[PDB]
């Protein structure tokens, strides 16, 4: 049987087990959101609204819910090698600039920024690690897009566009062209907002969407769904 | 800086009560088990009590069982020994000793300065230090022998033998833990070698600092028992 | 722009191209000699009994 | 007689293999080892008790007409059967309360629900069922001082007395079925997105697991509530059919509860 | 000119390929054909370590072969007494996105790092009785994939910015930077003499680097996808790489060539971890099919299967005395095999 120091080491191991289990219970009550977006897509504005090198982790408590936001924009390395670290996140917050439908990429000419954001959204939404991870989509700079759309038609970006040059039809067209990239329409859902400048109306939307995701995960846990 | 400071001693009438406190500063107190170890004024060390980290297991010596109560308060980093119905046998200098237990840890590594309590007027492992005084000369190699009644070699390979040194006027200091492992901050020259029941502590190239009383403690079973102590003097 | 990249790449290839290479049969014989000379001291190849195995129980 | 024994032994075999497959599926896969599944394990254990011990003795009972075993064992059989069946319904009730709180309090309820409160509500369900049925069934003879139940026929004595059979019937079926119905209707309302496919699928699951419970427990309960007045009205055969439908509920409980989870169907696919 | 240098580079690559093919008289299988096969290797799970509450991404053994560190993405680095399944230490990490961990050969330090671009050095033997951050090494601009101690004061890290770096811990500065890979360097392995180290990257090539001179000596190609793992042979004259194209490969340093390919038709998943046994006769490889495969490293026959995990086997290690194999997986359980 055990000696005295062996018994005290077993007691140490059990105290460590209790502390690990308490820390896991604390960490399981927190919402992890993976922040994703293109270059200069308004991620920083979203981060500032939520608050009021490597991983930039943000913490904010809203309605007695603790949200941890992981910005991975500084990872210039290949995405497929570290994306599986975020398999168990609650949701993906995707930021898309609506005023990028005419701009070209500074890295490579002849490639539209909106098309590059659509390709990135296609890569993230249908990835094999995010088969059932919901996506909260933010369409930033809607006032800029409103001003630009009158001067510049959307048909330079999307040549299949037939609707008018008004804000609402073009904005709903861009929302539909982002929503229809979801292959797994049954297993995951896409929530879309337009980044209102009003205080507590964007983080309110994030709270509502995360409440929906939590209700759906609880339904899948209870066997109802 | 690691410090344990004891307070609460003094002169107590027999049959009375007194509470000793040990204030701990400079280390993570809640992860250390704590011991109270008294020392009679003309006699060797005696173990009194032990409370584990997290207060799970509490052990007492048979002499003080029932009368004494050891407790800890982790947010205030303080250790209490509440002593009731004090006899004249409890006149001693009390020491608060920290000890952590994991694989490869060093228990009994730091000892407090101690507080003085003056009271006016069978199956335990017997550790035997046969010689009580060895006059030594500096620059020499001396051996200190310690014999145990029961074999201290456990089935897991560890021999729970602990060699301590008490310089004159100071607290005891750990030198060797688990028969052969040299404690942190102890000079190279000290070396322990044992064979189950018989153990020797070799001090080559002896220095003036080395003079003092050496105690062997077992840790195999509770109550922990000390030797009578072997005293190294000058000349 | 990329002229120094090309110069450093051809310099690295000139450093890699002038090492001496032994035969593949000789390196294969050396790997065999190491795998046979240390075969007794491999507990995963040859399962030790439950006495000298510390993960016995 | 030949055909009915085969149909009842076939159903009993299906019941035992189903409930042991459920238990084994929560014993072999770590993903299925969740606080919610503990209630399913309790349910499947009560159902396995029914499917091994109850349906076999009751198919002997209607194939011979009388009770061969005797009078000392008959009371213990009735006590065991009634308490595992009421514990089954109580497990369904605490599953409905658990799902209601997991949906209508999505944030806070998973946190404060823990394995000790899951075991507390499982034990509460079992002890409530045992207290409600076993003392009444066993000890009714000792407090009145006689037995009106013939040795040949095995039934409980108190189904002549209106008060005790109505209090038991309310506290065992009717109150739990209206509680389950109210909670499930609120679950089906509270699952629609507030931020219709999800609501459609969960409402189909609710309708299935509620229609199964009603179609398998209602006949016997209403024959209990008519036999306390007109004992003569109900024939032996229709009585036996209602008793057997209450047994059938334990056979269909894994399909309506466990198999709606896709992980359970993947583990059931794996032998 | 640019074109002239590109032509010279192509000529030198043809020279290297012809010199490699010139000293390729026989294959490894043509000489090992006469030795005995190792037979069926059956290893049973002896110890399961049930302490992690999320995917384990790395594990490293101590030199004493008893203690093992393990890093998971719950933010916890756990030191384990593998003989008793105890927990010696649990270290909370500042960044929970740890992708690697290392155990110092002296046993005094551990290291970890990951998506935070920082290699953190933790001191285990302090007077305060807890584990504190002794150092944080920054300077990498991509995620840190693998770290390995040389001694107490020197560490070698390989990051996702296509570079490796040799750090002096007590100053905190990169002593040496190893450049030359054109993809994300995913793993490294130190030689037993700790003078050369190999690194496998996401350009399907491995490189051998001299620690003292900071230069790439040899480049090994042959894989068709990202090299996720690499490990030296125990004598230091060969190494084995695991990749995403479901093949392991044994390369030789002195012959500058691939020696053996370990692949089976029924295997399509990628390798995440390779290691050798103590003699080098067995090559153990963790796959994405939730199983570990034990290969006869001299005959390329699948000698055995270690099938005990419910998710991808992310990490794998063999003790210094060769007594046990520890596998760590994404389902949060380390297992000791023997
Ligand atoms: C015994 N039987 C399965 C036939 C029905 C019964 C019973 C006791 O428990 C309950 N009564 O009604 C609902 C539960």
């Amino acid at each position: 049987t055990l000696s005295a120091e062996d018994k005290a080491a077993v007691e140490r191991s059990k105290m460590i087990d209790r502390n690990l289990r308490e820390d896991g219970e604390k960490a399981a009550r927190e919402v992890k959101l993976l922040l994703l977006g293109a270059g200069e897509s308004g991620k920083n504005t979203i981060v500032k609204q939520m608050k009021i090198t490597g991983i930039v982790e943000t913490h904010f408590t809203f309605k007695d819910l603790h949200f941890k936001m992981f910005d991975v924009g500084a990872q210039r390395s290949e995405r497929k090698k570290w994306i599986h670290c975020f398999e168990g996140v609650t949701a993906i917050i995707f930021c898309v600039a609506l005023s990028d439908y005419d701009l070209v990429l500074a890295e490579d000419e002849e490639m539209n920024r909106m098309h590059a954001s659509m390709k990135l959204f296609d890569s993230i939404c249908n990835n094999k690690w995010f088969t059932d991870t919901s996506i909260i989509l933010f369409l930033n700079k809607k006032d800029l897009f409103e001003e630009k759309i009158k001067k510049s038609p959307l048909t330079i970006c999307y040549p299949e566009y037939a609707g008018s040059n008004t804000y609402e039809e073009a904005a709903a067209y861009i929302q539909c062209q982002f929503e229809d990239l979801n292959k797994r329409k049954d297993t995951k859902e896409i929530y879309t907002h337009f980044t209102c400048s009003t205080d507590t109306k964007n983080v309110q939307f994030v709270f509502d969407a995360v409440t929906d995701v939590i209700i759906k995960n609880n339904l899948k846990d209870c066997g109802l769904f | 800086d690691v410090q344990l400071v004891e307070s609460g001693g003094g002169l107590v009438q027999p049959g009375g009560s007194r509470k000793l406190s040990c204030s701990a500063s400079g280390f993570a107190f809640s992860s250390f088990g704590m011991h109270w170890v008294r020392q009679a004024p003309e006699k060797g060390l005696e173990w009194v009590a032990y409370i584990s980290s997290g207060s799970g297991t509490i052990y007492y010596a048979d002499t003080v069982k029932g009368r004494f109560t050891i407790s800890r308060d982790d947010p205030k980093n303080t250790l209490f020994l509440q002593m009731t119905s004090l006899r004249s046998e409890d006149t001693a200098m009390y020491y608060c000793v920290r000890s952590i237990y994991y694989y490869g840890s060093s228990p009994f590594d730091f000892w407090g300065q101690g507080t003085t309590l003056t009271v006016s007027s069978g199956s335990d492992i017997v550790m035997t230090q046969a010689t009580s005084s060895v006059p030594v000369t500096p620059g020499e190699s001396v051996s200190i022998s310690c014999r145990s009644s029961k074999s201290l070699l456990h089935s897991n390979g560890n021999t729970y033998l602990y060699w301590f040194l008490q310089r004159p006027g100071q607290s005891p200091q750990l030198l060797i833990y688990r028969m052969s492992n040299l404690a942190s901050g102890v000079p190279d020259r000290f070396s322990g070698s044992g064979s189950g029941t018989a153990f020797t502590l070799t001090i080559s190239r002896l220095e003036a600092e080395d003079v003092g009383v050496y105690y062997c403690m077992q840790h195999l079973e509770y109550p922990l028992t000390f030797g009578a102590g072997t005293k190294l003097e000058l000349k | 722009a990329s002229i120094a990249q090309a110069r450093k790449l051809v310099e690295q290839l000139k450093m890699e191209a002038n090492i001496d290479r032994i035969k593949v049969s000789k390196a294969a014989a050396d790997l065999m000699a190491y795998c046979e000379a240390h075969a007794k001291e491999d507990p995963l190849l040859t399962p030790v009994p439950a006495s000298e195995n510390p993960f016995r129980e | 007689m030949v055909f009915i024994a085969t149909v009842t032994g076939s159903l009993s075999l299906v019941t035992v293999v189903g409930n042991i497959l459920v238990m084994l599926s929560i014993k072999v896969n770590r993903q299925l080892q969740t606080v919610n599944n503990y209630f399913l394990f309790s349910l499947a254990c009560a159902d396995l008790i029914i499917g091994a011990f109850s349906m076999n003795l009751y198919t002997v009972y209607i194939i011979k007409g009388y009770w061969p075993l005797g009078a000392v064992v008959c009371d213990l059989w009735l006590a065991l059967d009634y308490v595992v069946s009421n514990a089954s319904v109580m497990n369904l009730l605490i599953i409905s309360f658990d799902r209601y709180f997991c949906v209508t309090k999505p944030l806070t309820y998973p946190a404060r629900r823990t394995t000790k409160m899951a075991g507390l509500m499982i034990a509460a369900a079992w002890v409530l069922s045992f207290v409600l049925w076993a003392p009444a069934i066993l000890f009714w003879q000792f407090v009145v001082g006689k037995r009106t139940v013939p040795d040949n026929q095995c039934f409980i004595q108190f189904l002549s007395n209106p008060a005790v059979t109505f209090g038991t019937a309310i506290a065992a079926f009717y109150l739990p079925v209206v509680i389950m119905t109210v909670l499930y209707i609120h679950i089906s309302l509270a699952s629609r997105s507030r931020v219709a496919a999800r609501e459609r699928k969960v409402t189909r699951t609710i309708f299935a697991i509620l229609l199964a419970f009603i179609l398998t427990w209602t006949p016997y309960n209403v024959m209990v509530l008519v036999n306390t007045f007109c004992q003569s009205c109900i024939p032996d055969t229709v009585w036996s059919i209602g008793y057997w439908l209450c047994y059938v509920n334990s056979t269909i409980n894994p399909a309506c509860y466990a198999l709606c989870n896709a992980t359970f169907k993947k583990t059931f696919r794996h032998l | 000119e640019l074109d002239q240098l590109r032509q010279e580079a192509e000529q030198l690559k043809n020279q290297i390929r012809d010199a490699r093919k010139a000293c390729a008289d026989a294959t490894l299988s043509q000489i090992t054909n006469n030795i005995d096969p190792v037979g069926r290797i059956q290893m049973r799970t002896r110890r399961t370590l049930r302490g992690h509450l999320a995917k384990i991404y790395a594990m490293h053994w101590g030199t004493d072969s008893r203690l093992l560190v393990s890093a998971s993405q719950d933010g916890k680095l756990i030191i384990w007494d593998s003989y008793t399944t105890n927990k010696v230490h649990a270290i909370p990490l500042r960044s929970s996105w740890v992708m690697t961990c290392a155990y110092a050969p002296s046993g005094n330090y551990v290291a970890c790092g990951g998506l935070d671009n920082i290699c953190s050095i933790y001191n285990l033997k302090t007077r305060e009785g807890n584990v504190r951050v002794s150092r944080e090494l920054a300077g990498h601009t991509g995620y840190l994939s693998c770290c390995r101690f040389l001694d107490d004061n020197q560490i070698v890290t390989s990051s996702g910015d296509t570079t490796c770096a040799l750090w002096d811990i007590e100053t905190g500065q990169q002593t040496t930077t190893f450049t030359g890979h054109t993809g994300d360097v995913m793993s490294l392995s130190l030689a037993p003499d700790t003078r050369l180290f190999v690194s496998g990257a996401c350009d399907a090539s491995a490189k051998l680097w001299d620690v003292r001179e900071g230069m790439c000596r040899q480049t090994f190609t042959g894989h068709e996808s990202d090299i996720n793992a690499i490990c030296f042979f125990p004598n230091g004259n060969a190494f084995a790489t695991g990749s995403d194209d479901a093949t392991c490969r044994l390369f030789d340093l002195r012959a500058d060539q691939e020696l053996m390919t370990y692949s089976h038709d029924n295997i399509i998943c990628g390798i995440t971890s390779v290691s050798f046994s103590k003699s080098g006769r067995l090559l153990l490889a963790g796959y994405d099919d939730f199983n570990c495969n034990v290969w006869d490293a001299l005959k390329a026959d699948r000698a055995g299967v270690l099938a005990g995990h419910d998710n991808r086997v992310s990490c794998l290690g063999v003790t210094d005395d060769g007594m046990a194999v520890a596998t760590g997986s994404w389902d949060s359980f380390l297992k000791i095999w023997n």
